[PDB]
């Protein structure tokens, strides 16, 4: 039951120059670390995190390595310089999952209420969100088994808490707050309309490789019964919103309404005073 | 005389020069508009106050007696006169 | 298309010179490449087939058409028709504005009396050496403004700008002055004015060819002997000066200089000069030591790599310094050494105009404001007259609406580049250009003033650049001061009314002692400028034979 | 059927489902008391009105051909989002 | 001179047709720092505001203010308040750090 | 035994930890150490400042702990890199950012070990976006007299340097301090993926959140009248029979540009359920 946190990209810089050790210490390709913070709420705000030297086996992927020496002591450093930022999770990148994420969840998870393994993006050329969070869970299943740990998705945002412009919005140097409906909004036509289509073409892929080569989720229980949101309205011809067609009219009202006199208004507000000014420099310009 | 029009006739079309002209100078105008609005960084380090001048002496030195203080002996700035005291 | 162009040029009486000044007029109107070459070979050949001789075509044509056969074939006409008096033409136009490059070719295709004054014109040195002796009697100095600005110096253009001043009006004069009236004022050397301090002995000896070496017998390299190396490194950067365009085993000396086992002491200065001296030659030794020069992984001498790399290979078309000199480009890790390495991939594809598309677009593409910085330099020298909006669409959208100033300012120079040809619709342009928000594009609308309207009769300049010393931008005040001192070569009195009035304002401006020693900061070279030559001499960036002078368009856009 | 006409008559209710007429209003509010599906059920046609249900457990045959509402969605608000932005193609600006 | 006297018509015409095309999209940018430059006014204050009170203006934009600090200033103030505002001593706010003014309240107390 | 224009390249994760040590860092000023690399003489950089525990007893150059900085350099020998210090930062969040008077005796007592140790004054507690709020300086001394104080040999750097020029005691700390040039590094490997995630979440997440919409209309339209009206009291000033007036006092915008945008986003939300639906 957590919906958002707000994150700091700052260490998230310090991913970024773990990012920069892994591409020169050695045989670790992926970046792995470990994600401090502190629950509020629901909603959430990080300030800092740290990254382990992590191997990981190709052979037998449950080869863990989180040192204590790298854990115990610089926890008295991270409790040292604050009380209050101390452990809520970890982190590593790709998208998907490795297996021993469980156990190094389960590892920190003594340390805290829900320890978080927000799965991190390091090159960023995603189609939906960015960095996301996952919960302790107990679903198991309707069959009964000793009790299902494989952490759901309960997700996140990338939040925003306060100042620290100074060094980000001068480090802009390009970008612009868009006056809304000046091509912002075709921006999201673009993003929402593409990537949730080709989110669909994921959604394509579940539906042909689990028919195709894929079984026991293939209608785990929450393939059909959500299905039904798929019915919503799917239909055949033209899906006839007959209700919906007048009760658009009904809609279209308060737009064209304001476009016809509001806009008219508009066209008051240019011309008169554009004519006083123009024609004001067109003359006594003599 | 055949394409001896065409040119002198895309010369009529130079009333682009004077719309833009209006545009150029509007250019100029809004551009420092806003130049002149970036200047108010001067703003943001003096609300040099009025200074209380009982009267002025030699060696380009006055006595400025701040306005709930004391007696504070200075030198001059160059745009005024010990003369303009 | 040549059909009633051979009807028409083998056509019926009026005077045959209406084709010689179509030639230039046919350049004037000149689009591409491809009919250029065809009509600027017929014309000449349609002289060969009208009984009168013409030499004019073939001065065009060897500038424009590149044929080192061809001058070859009338050389020997000169060898035979025997007439070196009306040889003038073609002797010397080979001479004064032709291509080393094609100077080295046309000297290869044409040794197989004018029997040894064949190979007297090509090395040309009468010129040179009368032009020095112009250089050493006339004189007229300035003396008492020299102390004024000599109040402030520092390490400073107040130590460079002095030499530079009397240098540029006597570029070869072989006597000391500077050195002879003080030693304490040349006693303010930090390793720039050290660097400077032993360079400005041949600063001050442009030409003077064979006395180099046993004038800076004193700057041979073991005969300084402070504890710097730049003390002694400038004096071999002096010789690179001394040894422009003409060397003969000294450039081959310099280059073992740099390898008398020797790393980065003498290549401080020696590696500048060394590329200065074998400039346009499309040498391999220099290219094979400055690739080790290259990955030294020290600009101090790796930016001198860069920028005597792209000295030695202009408008090369190689395989490999275009491809060798942009892979060192990405993964250096300064850009200081960008700088060098962007003037040097700037001059290693000169006046192709249509060729470096493909690099400038590679390299605009990318994000870096010194890279397309670098694009822009390389664009206004792949592109220079030839405003086929190719050039002026992308580079103008990138010229003013970017982001940081450094290639915009690149841009603004690549525009007095592309527009030397008419200086007319300049002001009109670029009084559009003042209207800048911004200090460095200022500054830069400044300089395309300057280096767009250097031989101009303008005052509209002058009165752009009034308001713009009127500025709290200290140094868009030196841009009018050094842009004005290129707007005053050349011209007097006479010429516009601002000329005597900006000489006695600027020591004016130099009186006023609370003024930015940045304000003024070129106001001696402004002074040394305003008196290139002593108004004797002056730029050439389009000759007035027809063709550009490219060593005078490095001078300045390196500069 | 996926197909309109959600304002079903009574008529399939009492032939195929056993029940009267007095009786599929019995049939509806014990499930409303069910709570799968909640219709609006007319009255004076009697017509038993069709709102959102609780639709299945697996139509194998159905999860492969549901290409045509899925694929279907895929394409066709692809096709129209194209379309749209083709529209206000040079707006781009 | 049939040869190049309406053909050089051409030359200088290229030019301005791009200087037309260009002065557009230099006033499409010019709107965008626009907007910059007047939301950069309203990033220091106007929520942390002081209140001193009016005194008198010297000239145009530029007045002095007393303060409830104790010491009285002289202070460069904006075109934003309408030039007849400040007839009494009213009730006006400043800035912390660099003491100018912002907005005018009329009345008080 | 030769100076130069020196040069900063920064990680920006030091001004990212300066800016949560003077926004944490409560207006009490505080004291650490900076860690970067000396590359070489025209340039240096910054790749790390380091946290320190709450040293709230006063800056001094007592308040290092040696043992930290062991366990420090430690933790970074078995992380990726073991760097080298650079010198020190501090913090001045409350007043005007200059040189304290412990600084003007730390700053030549780390550059006593160290080579330059350069001074890097904050305060993120100015203002929000607008001010560029970093301060460094290089500590000159009296020994340095012998040579001028010029080292001008790459020029506009220290000429940009000196173009703002303005701190009340440091411009009269021209003497003691010349300041050192800071730019920020060629960051898309980092400014990259903060421009993607920063426009991939500054905008509805996963983009498909509003695609509220018509009561914020019935509010809005109901300020776009309740205003207008004020609007419309300007042409009967505008008529000044003849002419008095001084000049336009021009309120005709702020109501073309909201009703503009407004509506299009009105327009375009009419076009969402066509949109959505099909
Ligand atoms: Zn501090």
């Amino acid at each position: 039951a957590v919906q958002k946190v707000v994150v700091h990209p700052l260490v998230l810089l310090s991913v970024v120059d773990h990012f920069n050790r892994i591409g020169k210490v050695g045989n670790q390709k992926r970046v792995v670390g470990v994600l401090l913070g502190s629950w509020q709420k629901k909603v959430l705000d990080v300030s800092n995190s740290f990254a382990v030297p992590f191997d990981e086996d190709d052979k037998d992927d449950s080869v863990w390595f989180l040192d204590h020496d790298y854990l115990e002591n610089m926890y008295g450093m991270f409790k040292k310089v604050n009380a209050r930022e101390r452990i809520v999770g970890w982190y590593h990148t790709g998208p998907k999952l490795h297996k021993n994420d469980i156990a190094i969840n389960e590892l920190m998870k003594r340390y805290c209420p829900n320890s978080v393994l927000v799965i991190i993006d390091v090159k960023p050329k995603d189609l939906g969100l960015p960095t996301e969070a996952y919960i302790s869970v107990e679903e198991v299943h309707d069959d009964g088994t000793p009790t299902s740990k494989t952490f759901e998705h309960v997700t996140s945002e990338i939040g925003a808490e306060e100042a620290e412009e100074v060094g980000v919005e001068h480090l802009l140097r390009d970008i612009k707050d868009t006056t809304v409906g000046t091509l912002s909004q075709r921006i999201t036509n673009q993003v929402h309309g593409l990537k949730g289509l080709n989110s669909k073409l994921l959604d394509i892929r579940s539906y042909l490789e689990k028919v195709a080569t894929g079984k026991l989720p293939i209608n785990h229980q929450i393939i059909y019964q959500l299905q039904d949101v798929f019915n919503l309205l799917p239909d055949v011809s033209l899906q006839e919103f007959v209700k919906a067609f007048y009760l658009k009219t009904n809609d279209q009202m308060v737009v064209v309404y304001l476009a016809s006199l509001i806009r008219s208004v508009v066209a008051l507000h240019n011309l008169i005073n554009n004519k006083i000014a123009n024609r004001d420099a067109e003359k006594k310009e003599g | 005389y055949l394409s001896k029009i065409e040119e002198l006739q895309l010369i009529v079309n130079d009333k682009s020069q004077n719309l833009r002209r209006l545009q150029a100078q509007r250019n100029e105008l809004n551009a420092k508009v806003r130049l002149l609005r970036e200047e108010l960084q001067l703003l943001q380090e003096q609300g040099s106050y009025v200074g209380e001048v009982v009267r002025a002496m030699d060696k380009k030195k006055v006595l400025v007696k701040v306005h709930p203080e004391g007696k504070f002996v200075v030198d001059v700035d160059k745009n005024i006169d010990i003369n303009d005291v | 298309r040549l059909d009633v162009f051979e009807k028409t040029i083998l056509e019926s009486n009026d005077v045959p010179g209406m084709l010689a000044y179509s030639l230039k007029l046919c350049m004037s109107l000149m689009q591409n490449k491809q009919f250029r070459n065809k009509v600027l070979r017929v014309l000449v050949k349609i002289y060969m087939n009208l009984e009168k001789p013409d030499f004019i075509n073939v001065c065009q044509c060897l500038i424009f058409l590149d044929d080192p056969q061809a001058v070859s074939d009338i050389l020997e006409k000169l060898v035979k028709e025997d007439n070196l008096l009306m040889a003038y033409q073609i002797c010397f136009d080979l001479y004064e504005s032709a291509s080393q490059q094609f100077l080295s070719s046309v000297i290869q295709n044409l040794r197989t009396d004018q029997t040894l004054k064949m190979i007297k014109i090509l090395s040309g040195e009468m010129a040179i050496e009368l032009h020095l002796q112009f250089l050493i009697r006339n004189n007229n100095t300035d003396l008492m403004i020299l102390k004024n600005t000599k109040d402030a110096v520092r390490n400073s253009v107040c130590h460079t700008a002095t030499v530079i001043a009397n240098s540029f009006m006597h570029c070869g004069t072989t006597s000391d002055q500077f050195l002879r009236d003080n030693l304490e004022w040349l006693a303010r050397a930090t390793n720039w004015a050290k660097f400077t301090a032993t360079a400005s002995l041949g600063v001050i000896h442009k030409g003077h060819e064979k006395e180099a070496l046993q004038l800076m017998a004193t700057y041979l390299p073991k005969d300084t002997s402070p504890g710097s190396a730049y003390q002694e490194g400038g004096g071999l950067y002096a010789l690179g000066l001394i040894h422009a365009n003409h060397g003969g085993d000294i450039i081959d000396y310099l280059l073992n200089q740099l390898k008398n086992a020797s790393n980065d002491i003498v290549r401080h200065g020696g590696s500048l000069g060394l590329g200065l001296a074998a400039m346009g030659t499309a040498r391999q030794d220099v290219y094979d030591l400055l690739k080790t020069n290259l990955y030294q992984d020290d600009a101090v001498t790796g930016e001198a790599a860069g920028l005597a790399l792209g000295l030695v290979m202009l408008g090369s078309k190689n395989a490999q310094a275009i491809e060798d000199m942009v892979g060192y480009a990405q993964e250096t890790q300064h850009e200081k050494i960008l700088r060098g390495l962007a003037v040097g991939i700037a001059l290693v594809m000169y006046g192709r105009m249509e060729e470096a598309d493909a690099l400038i677009e590679s390299l605009c593409r990318d994000k870096d404001p010194i890279l397309r910085r670098s694009g822009m330099y390389t664009v206004a020298m792949a592109y220079c007259g030839s405003g086929n909006n190719k050039a002026i669409r992308r580079l103008l959208h990138v010229a003013v609406s970017d982001v940081n100033d450094d290639v915009r300012r690149a841009a603004v120079e690549s525009l007095g580049f592309i527009l030397f040809r008419t200086p007319e619709q300049c002001p009109s342009v670029v009084s559009l250009l003042s209207e800048s928000y911004n200090p460095h594009v200022r500054y830069g609308a400044a300089m395309a003033l300057g280096i767009c309207c250097a031989g101009t009769g303008n005052k509209e300049a002058i009165n752009l650049l009034e308001p713009m010393t009127n500025d709290p931008v200290n140094y868009v005040r030196q841009g009018a001061l050094i842009a004005s001192a290129l707007i005053m070569i050349q011209q007097t009195e006479i010429t516009c009314p601002k000329v005597n009035q900006f000489r006695q304002l600027y020591s004016k401006v130099i009186n006023d002692k609370h003024d930015d020693v940045m304000a003024k900061f070129g106001a001696i070279l402004a002074q040394g400028i305003l008196d290139a030559g002593g108004h004797n001499v002056t730029i050439s960036l389009q000759s007035r034979t027809g063709h550009t002078h490219m060593p005078s368009v490095v001078g300045v856009l390196v500069f | 059927r996926p197909a309109n006409h959600r304002q079903l008559t009574f008529e399939e209710i009492a032939k195929s489902a056993k029940i009267t007429v007095n009786e599929v209003e019995l049939l509806v509010m014990k499930a409303l008391s069910v709570g799968l599906v909640k219709g609006s059920i007319d009255e004076v046609d009697k017509r038993v009105h069709m709102t959102w249900v609780q639709p299945r457990v697996l139509d194998l045959q159905q999860i492969k051909g549901m290409k045509d509402r899925l694929e279907f969605w895929c394409t066709d608000v692809k096709s129209m989002e194209m379309l749209v932005e083709h529209q206000a193609h040079d707006i781009l600006t | 001179d049939l040869y190049s006297r309406y053909k050089k018509l051409q030359q200088e015409l290229e030019f301005l047709e791009v200087q037309e095309e260009y002065i557009k999209d230099e006033q499409k940018n010019l709107k965008k720092e626009f907007l910059h430059a007047q939301e950069e006014v309203k990033r220091i204050q106007s929520i942390p505001l002081v209140i001193g009170q009016f005194l008198e203006a010297v000239d145009q934009n530029t007045a002095i203010v007393g303060s409830t600090t104790g010491s009285n200033y002289y202070v460069r103030i904006l075109s934003t308040i309408d030039r007849e505002l400040l007839k009494p001593n009213a009730s006006v706010a400043l800035h912390k750090h660099s003491n100018a003014l912002v907005d005018v309240l009329p009345p008080e107390a | 035994a030769v100076d130069t224009a020196e040069q900063v390249y920064i990680s920006s994760l030091a001004l990212l930890k300066m800016l949560k040590h003077g926004r944490a860092g409560v207006p009490m000023e505080v004291m650490g150490l900076m860690l970067g690399e000396f590359v070489d003489d025209y340039t240096v950089r910054v790749i790390d400042v380091f946290a320190m525990p709450q040293s709230g007893t006063g800056v001094s150059v007592e308040a290092v702990d040696p043992v930290f900085q062991a366990k420090m350099l430690d933790m970074l020998k078995q992380t990726g890199r073991p760097e080298m210090v650079v010198g020190w930062y501090h913090s001045h969040p409350g007043f005007g950012c200059w040189l304290s008077g412990v600084d003007i005796n730390t700053q030549q007592s780390f550059e006593a070990l160290s080579e330059r140790a350069v001074a890097v004054v904050v305060d993120p507690i100015q203002s929000v976006k607008g001010k560029v709020v970093i301060d460094a300086f290089r500590l000159i001394n009296a020994n340095m007299m012998v040579l001028g104080h010029e080292p001008r040999q790459t020029t506009s750097n220290l000429g940009h340097l000196n173009k703002p020029s303005i701190q009340a005691l440091i411009h009269g700390l021209n003497r003691h301090y010349y300041s050192i040039t800071i730019n920020y590094r060629k960051n898309e490997l980092e400014q990259k993926m903060l421009l993607n995630l920063h426009k991939k979440s500054w905008m509805e997440g996963l983009t498909l959140q509003d695609y509220v919409v018509k009561e914020m209309l019935e509010l809005a339209k109901n300020y776009n009248k309740a205003v207008e009206e004020e609007d419309k009291m300007t042409p009967e000033q505008l008529a000044i029979k003849n002419v008095g007036k001084q000049d336009p006092k021009r309120h005709l915008e702020e109501h073309v540009d909201v009703l503009m945008t407004s509506n299009i986003v009105q327009c375009l939300a009419a076009m969402l359920d066509t949109v959505v639906f099909k």
